[PDB]
RNA sequence: GAACAAUAGUAAGCACAAUCAUAGCACAUAAAAACGUUAGGUCAAGGUGUAGCUUAUGGGUUGGAAAGAAAUGGGCUACA
RNA sequence: UUCGCCAGAGUACUACUCGCAACUGCCUAAAACUCAAAGGACUUGGCGGUGCUUCACAUCCACCUAGAGGAGCCUGUUCUA
RNA sequence: UGCCAGCCACCGCGGUCAUACGAUUAACCCAAAUUAAUAGAUCCACGGCGUAAAGAGUGUUUAAGAAAAAAAAUCACAAU
């Protein structure tokens, strides 16, 4: 979640019916958001643009990371035999 | 609230035929006529026997053919010669089929006077329109 | 200023006695109330006198004043014109204000949080 | 249901087949148009609904659009939107919303560089251009939509097209036009003719109300009226409907100028006056200038007037009027 | 309404599409009225094209229909307006050159002007206050006031005649009295204008 | 169990809607109108559950069914 | 931490007691008997001679036209028969 | 049988299709006992008192109790 709220100021819905589903939750959430359902929560600024293109910027950098290191991790696994 | 030859709005289970989902206010409409004959037409005689001839065909029929009758008869006659075609579950081994085809046909020819045929279309279970 | 509420309902821990009985409780509703529409009254009144005092005095004959005849019609033709097109204007602009739906709509936008 | 499209084209085209022999046609040169004429022709069903009548056609018209299947194998969503439950609606808005900041930061570029090159496409009117219906935008996403859906892309379309257009903007834009077929109301002048070394005369025929009426105008000749092989004054008694036939005419001033034969069947007396009327104006047409023939219109003389009488209802009196009704 | 509301009356007037070319908004609007593709309503057999037909005159003879019979309305209306006419071409000849300035004979213009006098200023309603019924002073449309004005006419001419007495008679003697002033058409206005005055107070009551 | 600058709702189905009819459109009219409500109406259309009759509550023949103190509904013809 | 109160509903702010400047009074306060409930809060309906908006298109008021209710007949009810 | 005759500890049953009456058939459960009636045993609050029964119209003291660790008596305004 980039915001843990809906433009209503209560809790996204998701947050409720995640944790309902068993899946785990990442989220920024601001000082006035409520953490405690949410999985692993990082605190900080949801509103101001740099704030937000930066956790943008770095949850795509890591998930493009990860899905490198499987495509060459699955290339050493087929050269090993 | 008109009831005439309506099957009504179950639970949303009921199988329902062509035919009998379809109120008479859609008849010429969308569905057709179970029955032709020259008599309705407008300067043409003995309407009334082949409305009779017509009762007891379809009685007749349902009774012959006892529970395997899938949808209402159909009627056709031709120049004096009355064409009879059902719609019919396979139930009964073909040599019950072929001999009521033949008692039939005899039976009800000796009986109205005129050459009758039977045409008999086979189904595995009642054709579905709606709901079910 | 709002006027203060600070020991006017009656609560567990207030030591005085009340000031505010309120009927229902006061919380900020999210929605406005609907205008309400103004109460007619008959038009016309003063030019209609005039003209029945011109028709007492001359004896009801119309050729004697055609004035107060005219004229009362000329002020029925501008209370029909006022009924007509005051409506279409009166529900629409609010001057200063907005109509009662933006209201609403705003304060949906931003809601009044009893709960939490 | 994949399978099923696949069989069921290869059965339409086997069948296509046998029936282009039957009917004894060139297999190659058989349309939709000469199938439908084969079938109605083979399976002759009245019925007043089109829609229930006997249909051979390509499984394509007659299946609806399937939604493709919405991931692999192995479980992952294809697009990137899937969640939203609407993919193909959003996406739409992502990447007109997408063209939309294009079209600014571009456009914001050039005015850094004094630059407005750009022209308003804007105005398609004369074209007659509208924008899709929501059943055709409903069509084209092959996925129901929500009214405020439509309205919410129409009015990001406006928002678009109200910048300056790009190429590709303009083209993506107009996808989403239709253009209204013509709208003209301008009538169709009946050609002048020329009859046996006679010289102009017209026809017209008007209909009201169970009367019918045929009336030939001769320009060449002086002010009489003939109906029925006699005068009008002896035919049409009633003032009212001699001032009816003189109506179109003292309309054109052209009432010493014409000659008219007329025959006019049904009806009573003052729906034969409206018929002749009728007829004579749409006849006057060929003789007059075209912006007359729009005055005639405008005076309402052109338009056969649709009021017939109703048919009574059982139950009741007179078409309206109810038997009286007891409260107690 | 066999016509949608798309459908627009018709304008019959043949002045106005004759003499175009000096009026530059009504240019603009007969071009939106044809150029909208605008559908119209075919012209009413009634009403004509005709230089003599006078819309009072076509009303009046409506109002005084009954049955299905403009025939019989028509001839009694034209039989009125000629009446009316020979009646002051009597009271012409018989006169003085100085009567003979004064006197009008045209039976159109005493049919107006008949009528005008006749149509009343002001005028009652009923309004329900506290369980009374109590009559109100009300300011009339100018359509209800010709209405009430024709309506009095023909409601006289019909019902106060003797029964010898034809219909064309009666009607061209009330619109002559009441071109003067001097008819009971002219007292039953009057009533309602004094009744109006007697309750003059109760003009608060009305609320529009 | 809604909020569209959207806050928990998706929903097939039946109705409405659309189409069909009234011989071209359109409009009008017709038709259509679910689930239920009134133990609404009809065992005398026919068929039937339960309960009743069987030399009779069944089947036939012949002849009779009147009438206006009064009250009233809807119409027709009028009063010109 | 205390004190005052409360053991179904009626019967009952009653009957009897004691006290009281109260004498149609206040206070204190039962039982026979009767019942299988009596109560508290809510929910969805329905309703409201409750308020605020918006309407009625032959439709309530304002208004238009033709009728019924009075007569003779025609035909149906109710009674009486 | 038909709101009758009757039945029931409590809820209730009987108005023509009564597993509730009365009798029959079957069953269940106790058993040299089995039901009914009456008395016991048991059973109320270490719970409660805004709206259900209940904070006594007010304050002071008496009797009796608590003190269980840290401080306080006191200033615009319509007490009497
Ligand atoms: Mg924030
Ligand atoms: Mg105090
Ligand atoms: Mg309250
Ligand atoms: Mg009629
Ligand atoms: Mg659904
Ligand atoms: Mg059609
Ligand atoms: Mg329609
Ligand atoms: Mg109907
Ligand atoms: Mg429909
Ligand atoms: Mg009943
Ligand atoms: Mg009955
Ligand atoms: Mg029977
Ligand atoms: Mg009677
Ligand atoms: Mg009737
Ligand atoms: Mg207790
Ligand atoms: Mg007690
Ligand atoms: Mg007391
Ligand atoms: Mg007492
Ligand atoms: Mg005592
Ligand atoms: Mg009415
Ligand atoms: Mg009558
Ligand atoms: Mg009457
Ligand atoms: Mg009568
Ligand atoms: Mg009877
Ligand atoms: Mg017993
Ligand atoms: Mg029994
Ligand atoms: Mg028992
Ligand atoms: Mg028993
Ligand atoms: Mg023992
Ligand atoms: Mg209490
Ligand atoms: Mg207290
Ligand atoms: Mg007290």
């Amino acid at each position: 979640f980039l915001h843990t709220l809906n433009n209503v100021f209560e809790p996204h819905v998701a947050v409720r019916d995640a944790a309902k589903m068993n899946i785990p939750t990442v989220g920024i959430v601001d000082t006035n958001c409520n953490p405690a359902l949410i999985t692993y929560p990082v605190p900080g600024n949801d509103d101001s643009p740099p704030a937000v293109r930066l956790f943008c910027r770095l949850f795509q950098v890591a998930i493009s990371r990860a899905k490198e290191k499987r495509r060459q991790v699955e290339a050493l696994y087929r050269l090993q035999g | 609230k008109n009831r005439a030859a309506r099957v009504r709005v179950s639970k949303g289970d009921k199988p329902v035929t062509y035919e009998e989902a379809h109120a008479p206010h859609y008849i010429a409409h969308r569905k057709g006529w179970l029955s032709l004959h020259t008599g309705n037409l407008d300067g043409e005689d003995h309407a009334a026997e082949r409305t009779v001839e017509d009762v007891f065909l379809r009685k007749f029929m349902l009774g012959t053919f006892p529970g395997c009758l899938a949808d209402q008869l159909v009627l056709k006659r031709r120049a004096n010669q009355l064409e009879i075609c059902a719609l019919v579950l396979r139930q009964l081994p073909p040599h019950k089929f072929y001999f009521l085809v033949g008692y039939s046909e005899t039976l009800l020819s000796h009986f109205y006077k005129c050459p009758v045929h039977l045409h008999l279309q086979t189904v595995p279970s009642k054709v579905v329109y709606k709901y079910i | 200023a709002t006027p203060s509420l600070r020991g006017r309902l009656a609560r567990l821990g207030n030591p005085r006695r009340p000031i505010l009985k309120p009927n229902k409780p006061l919380i900020l509703a999210n929605h406005v109330g609907e205008r309400r529409r103004e109460k007619g009254e008959a038009t016309c009144i003063t030019e209609m006198s005039v003209m029945m005092a011109c028709w007492k005095q001359n004896e009801f004959r119309d050729e004697a004043c055609r004035k107060e005849i005219q004229d009362f019609f000329d002020c029925a033709s501008r209370a029909e014109a006022a009924r007509k097109m005051r409506s279409i204007q009166e529900n629409l602009g609010e001057l200063g204000s907005l109509p009662p739906k933006k209201l609403n709509k705003l304060l949906h936008r931003f809601p009044n949080k009893p709960h939490v | 249901t994949v399978d099923f499209i696949k069989k069921q084209i290869e059965e339409f085209n086997i069948g296509k087949r046998h029936l282009a022999n039957m009917m004894g046609e060139d297999p190659e040169t058989f349309t939709q148009e000469d199938i439908d004429r084969a079938i109605a022709y083979l399976f002759p069903s009245g019925l007043f609904e089109k829609r229930a009548r006997p249909i051979m056609k390509h499984p394509e018209e007659i299946f609806p659009k399937q939604r493709a299947i919405q991931w692999g194998e192995d479980g992952r969503p294809f697009h990137f939107l899937f969640y939203t439950g609407k993919q193909s609606y959003y996406s739409l808005m992502h990447d007109t919303y997408g063209k939309l900041l294009d079209v600014e930061k571009h456009h914001n570029q050039l005015r850094a560089k004094d630059l407005l090159a750009e022209k308003t496409k804007i105005l398609k009117d004369p074209i007659g251009s509208r924008w899709l219906i929501k059943e055709e935008l409903e069509e084209m996403l092959v996925e129901k939509l929500s009214d405020q859906d439509y309205a919410q892309f129409i009015r990001l379309l406006e928002r678009l097209s109200a910048l300056p257009c790009g190429a590709t903007e303009e083209d993506f834009v107009n996808r989403f036009r239709r253009s209204i077929p013509i709208q003209s109301k301008k009538q169709l002048i009946e050609p002048l003719q020329y009859d046996e070394q006679g010289m102009a005369f017209s026809r017209g025929e008007g209909k009201r109300k169970t009367a019918k009426a045929e009336v030939v105008v001769y320009g060449q000749g002086s002010g009489r009226i003939d109906v029925n092989g006699v005068d009008y004054l002896l035919y049409f008694p009633v003032t009212q409907d001699r001032e009816q036939l003189m109506f179109p005419l003292h309309f054109l001033d052209r009432l010493g100028k014409h000659d008219m034969t007329c025959a006019v069947s049904g009806g009573g007396r003052s729906a034969q006056a409206g018929a002749v009327r009728l007829a004579m104006a749409r006849a006057l047409c060929s003789f007059v200038t075209e912006d007359e023939v729009e005055w005639m219109r405008q005076a309402g003389l052109l338009t056969a007037d649709p009021r017939v009488r109703e048919r009574k209802k059982p139950g009741q009196e007179g078409a309206r009027r109810k038997f009286t009704w007891k409260k107690r | 309404s066999r016509y949608g509301p798309e459908y627009k009356d018709p304008q019959i007037d043949k002045e106005y599409y004759r003499k175009p070319l000096a009026e530059q908004t009504e240019e603009e609007k007969y071009e939106r009225d044809f150029k909208k593709t605008q559908l119209i309503k075919a012209a009413p057999a009634t009403k004509t094209s005709s230089v003599f037909e006078d819309p009072v005159i076509s009303k009046f003879t409506n109002m005084m229909m009954k049955g299905g019979n403009k025939v019989l309305a028509r001839s009694l209306m034209t039989q009125t307006l000629e009446a009316v006419k020979r009646k002051q071409f009597a009271k012409y000849h018989a006169a003085s050159a100085e009567e003979q300035a004064t006197i009008e004979r045209n039976p159109y213009t005493i049919f107006h002007q008949a009528l005008k006098n006749c149509e009343p200023v002001i005028g009652l309603v009923p309004i329900l206050k506290g369980g009374h019924f109590y009559q109100v002073p009300v300011p009339l449309a100018d359509r209800r006031r010709r209405f009430l004005a024709m309506k009095w006419m023909i409601a006289e001419c019909r019902e106060k005649k003797h029964r010898r007495v034809l219909m064309p008679e009666k009607l061209s003697q009330e619109l002559l009295e009441a071109f003067h002033n001097q008819g009971p058409v002219i007292k039953r206005k009057h009533d309602m204008h004094k009744m109006a005055e007697a309750n003059r107070a109760l003009a608060h009551y009305r609320w529009w």
